[PDB]
RNA sequence: CGCCGCAGGUGCAGAUCUUGGUGGUAGUAGCAAAUAUUCAAACGAGAACUUUGAAGGCCGAAGUGGAGAAGGGUUCCAUGU
């Protein structure tokens, strides 16, 4: 009952600068994304800039931990999310016109500023990107503007997902199966108050019917797919894991215990990446994943050539209108769709704002 | 499901049922005849007294070898016992019956057990070992139970 | 990308054995992925590689 | 630790590991499991690290 | 008040007379629990482990003739229990049992 | 909750019988978390598991 | 016993391997007619042939 | 299925009949060989029986101890139900 929340105005201001530092590294990512680069190169430099910038901010309070709440995940045209290539793993080269999707997070006092964005690289100045890859990102952008407008204590959790299903049907697309938004509190990215998109019969009865509440942080995340809704595995190593503090077990391995203690020092409860270590890290992760000490964040692939897009950010709830601390660089001038919106409620929410 | 003795007014009635319950049929039949016609609160109190051995059930039909007790004199009888397992199983079915009565919306402070029936269930098989290389049955005697409670006051 | 015995028959003993070596290496990697979790794509490729090995050996014999 | 053919002896296992993974091996121990599969404990040479040989194999 | 405590002495010899050898010490604790139930009116009686050692001090059949105990009625502090009060009975080591009354004790 | 495994491992580590192994009644959860002999060693070092002394069999009367 | 021949140990291996429950997806097959492994064996109840 | 013919492995109360099922007996006989259990706590919906600690006892080194051969064949060991 003593857990910290947005009730402190100091918490508000450190949210604003933490979201600003998360937005500014996404900006450096999109300005440094060019043809002939590597996904691994952009991931390692994206996290390295986070580590040094969070070190130089809040140098006055260092009893706590400042750094990554979600590692720099970079995926292109085939991966849903949770992707961070290892040095021993194969790399990918960025070409002309491919849309790349970047996830990134910062945390201060265990309080999270999380943000993503989907953008096409090497975009010619003053041109229009079309096709079936240009409407999934525009629909997802409309989903993000929908959530920004409608997030308010007084609605239900199913209102968001039915609107997301509706805008999916309007754009002749569908949401990704089993994608969950979370209520983000102190030291937590896995809050119990969760939001579903593209549900099924099994996930619906396991989802909890709940009503929103004032003065709390959310991670509104939308996954829009131009295909059919298929996300599976293709034998790729899962890199991102999160410590589960509820459970414990007696490790039988010296290098697994060393791996776990390295997690406690750097990423004690928040999701991390195996890149930060690596030879013994790959050994020490398989046993800790076996006994559910770490929650794997698996990589998901769709049919080759299909297109999926993401848009997520941390939004603050307050009775006098919600506010945004994390935003991505999307411009609707150079992104249009071959299908427009036909629904009255959708056109009303995109017109109005806080 | 089709009971026997469907209620005269089904709106003011609730039903409960259990099948293949692993209690002795003979004990449960005697306990059911004890609580038949009782009020819901009175029967719940009575069954709790059976487990506390303050009130006994009279063994009227299945009484071969059943001992005598002083508490049998409340009934017009001489033999009585305190079947703990039969009382516990009927207590659970009475809780289920009153939960059904709440679900229908009719109040639970005026219910009376107007129907209660114990049927024999299919027998379960075990083995016992006897003197000269013989095997004999060790059959269990489970029972189905059904009950209907009707509002009356 | 499958292997057809009809196009195998023109090949020589050197490249036929090279193709057999490549298939056997792939199968051994698939068996590794089978015991290390892997994916259904790699699990279902086991039968494809196994029939390809038999196809090459039948052509050789 | 490898599961090997039940008809393979220590010399054959030692040569098979050397050829397939291009690594040296000090000694091979061998048991037959209760379910019938033969299991070999292939101790690598002192200069070969089994920790990273397991990586290039893919069983880390 | 219902958090009272009192010192009693129990004639264990009186309550165990006639019990067989292998059942004397177990019966002494059933009758000690009976004594606390009657004197304090609580169905929940907790024997102290030091009192259990005192009853079994001379073995299963040579139970002490008298024991000096202290019954303490207390609030269970837990409304999830169906009994509001429980009596905890402890062991009072004495050198003699002559002229020992039943007395009230402060906290 | 059920310290059968921990009592067996503590007797093997301490090289005594299960008669002489003293698991702490109050630290039940911490003992129960020890699924390994090295965890047992840590508890022995930290005083949560004690080897009780031999029952006294004096020869003073015989002497 | 601890001492055994290779033939005996291989015989015990097959009996061990086939003494397992049937898969759950077998019940979903078309025209299944199979309820449970009717050839299950317990060491204490039924002794092996050898 | 009726009628005209045809053909039988054609009619059951029995056979200490064959096979299957079900009663009374009957909530009965019984769950009585080798001294013995008790208190507190934990987990748990639920504890005479599980786990821990404290007692009181027994086996008493020809053991109710520690290991093996034959035989068994996974009963070994963790986790869960
Ligand atoms: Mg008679
Ligand atoms: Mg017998
Ligand atoms: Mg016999
Ligand atoms: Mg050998
Ligand atoms: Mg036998
Ligand atoms: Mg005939
Ligand atoms: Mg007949
Ligand atoms: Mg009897
Ligand atoms: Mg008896
Ligand atoms: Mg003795
Ligand atoms: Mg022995
Ligand atoms: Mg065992």
């Amino acid at each position: 009952q003593q857990e910290q929340t947005i009730a402190e105005d100091l918490v508000v201001t450190k949210y604003k600068m933490g979201g600003d530092i998360a937005n500014r590294v996404l900006r450096s990512l999109v300005e440094a994304s060019s043809s002939g680069v590597s996904v691994l190169s952009l991931c390692e430099k994206g996290d390295a800039m986070i580590m040094e910038e969070t070190g130089k901010i809040f140098k006055k309070e260092k009893e706590m931990k400042k750094g990554i709440a979600f590692p720099t995940s970079i995926s292109v045209n085939n991966c849903v999310c949770h992707f961070s290539p290892l040095k021993s793993d194969q790399d990918y080269i960025l070409k002309e016109g491919d849309l790349v999707k970047i996830d990134l997070g910062v945390h201060v006092d265990g309080f999270i500023a999380n943000v993503a964005h989907t953008f096409v690289v090497d975009v010619a100045q003053g041109t229009q990107v079309t096709g079936r890859k240009a409407d999934v990102i525009k629909a997802a952008h409309l989903c993000a503007e929908a959530a920004l407008r409608l997030v308010k204590p007084g609605n239900q959790n199913t209102q968001v997902t039915e609107a997301w299903n509706k805008v999916a049907h309007s754009f002749n697309c569908t949401p990704i199966e089993g994608m969950l938004s979370h209520q983000l509190k102190q030291h937590v990215i896995d809050g119990e108050k969760t939001i579903i998109q593209n549900p099924t019969d099994q996930q619906k009865k396991d989802h909890e019917k709940a009503e929103f509440e004032v003065h709390e942080v959310y991670a509104v995340d939308v996954l829009v797919s131009s295909g059919e809704g298929k996300a599976k595995d293709a034998g790729q190593r899962t890199t991102i894991y999160k410590r589960d503090p509820s459970k414990q077990y007696g490790l039988k391995m010296k290098t697994s215990r060393a791996f776990f203690s390295e997690v406690e020092r750097r990423f004690d409860a928040m999701p991390f990446t195996l890149r930060a270590f690596e030879k013994k890290a790959r050994m020490g992760v398989v046993e800790c994943a076996k006994h559910e000490l770490l929650q794997p964040f698996n990589v998901l692939y769709e049919k080759e050539g299909e297109f999926v897009a993401q848009f997520k950010f941390t939004v603050l709830l307050m009775p006098n209108g919600p506010m945004r601390i994390t935003s991505g660089p999307f411009e609707p001038d150079l992104y249009k769709s071959e299908m427009e919106v036909q629904d009255a409620e959708l056109k009303a929410l995109l017109q109005s704002s806080a | 499901v089709r009971y026997s003795l469907d209620p005269e007014n089904p709106t003011k009635s609730c039903k409960s049922r259990g099948s293949n319950l692993r209690v002795h049929f003979k004990n449960t039949r005697e306990t059911a005849q004890a609580i038949k016609g009782m009020h819901i609160r009175k029967a719940t109190k009575y069954l709790k007294d059976v487990t506390l051995q303050k009130q006994c059930v009279p063994f009227r039909r299945y009484n071969g070898g059943v001992g005598r007790c002083a508490q049998a004199k409340q009934w017009g009888w001489t033999q009585g016992r305190w079947p703990k397992k039969s009382a516990e199983f009927l207590l659970h079915m009475l809780k289920n019956a009153e939960s059904n009565a709440e679900l229908k919306g009719l109040d639970v402070d005026s219910l009376v057990i107007e129907h209660i029936q114990v049927n024999k269930a299919p027998k379960m098989r075990r083995r016992t070992y006897r003197a000269h290389g013989r095997i004999n049955p060790y059959m269990s005697s489970p029972c189905h139970i059904e009950m209907i409670l009707t509002e009356k006051e | 990308a499958k292997i057809k015995a009809r196009d195998l028959r023109g090949k020589k003993k050197e490249e036929l054995l090279k193709q057999l070596d490549d298939l056997k290496v792939e199968l051994s990697q698939l068996r590794v992925a089978k015991v290390t979790g892997g994916a259904a794509s790699k699990l279902s490729k086991i039968r494809v590689v196994r029939k390809s090995i038999a196809r090459v050996l039948t052509v050789i014999n | 630790v490898f599961i090997v053919d039940v008809k393979a002896n220590k010399h054959q296992i030692k040569q098979a590991v050397k050829k397939l993974y291009d690594i040296d091996v000090a000694k091979v121990n061998t048991l037959i499991r209760p379910d019938g599969e033969k299991k070999a404990y292939v101790r690598l040479a002192p200069d070969y690290d089994a920790l990273d040989v397991a990586n290039k194999i893919g069983i880390i | 008040n219902e958090v009272v405590t009192r010192e009693y002495t129990i004639n264990i010899h009186k309550r165990i007379h006639g019990v067989g050898f292998k059942k004397r010490a177990p019966r002494a604790l059933k009758e000690i629990r009976k004594f606390a139930m009657k004197e304090m009116g609580t169905p929940d009686v907790r024997i102290d482990t030091r009192l259990n050692k005192a009853v079994w001090a001379k073995g299963i059949r040579n139970v002490p003739y008298r024991i000096r105990v202290r019954l303490s009625r207390k609030r269970n502090e837990d409304e999830d229990s169906p009994n509001k009060l429980y009596t905890l009975v402890t062991y009072v080591p004495v050198t003699t049992f002559k002229n020992l009354q039943t007395v009230n004790v402060d906290e | 909750s059920m310290l059968r495994l921990q009592k067996r491992l503590a007797s093997s580590v301490l090289r005594c019988g299960k008669k002489k192994v003293w698991l702490d009644p109050n630290e039940t959860n911490e003992i129960a978390n020890a699924n390994s002999r090295q965890q047992i060693r840590k508890l022995i070092k930290d005083g949560l598991i004690i080897r009780k002394p031999v029952t006294v069999h004096s020869r003073a009367r015989c002497r | 016993s601890s001492h055994k021949t290779f033939r005996i140990k291989r015989f015990l291996a097959k009996k061990q391997k086939q003494n397992r429950p049937i898969p759950q997806w077998i019940r979903m097959k078309t025209g299944n007619k199979i309820r449970y492994n009717s050839k299950r064996r317990h060491w204490r109840r039924t002794k092996l042939g050898l």
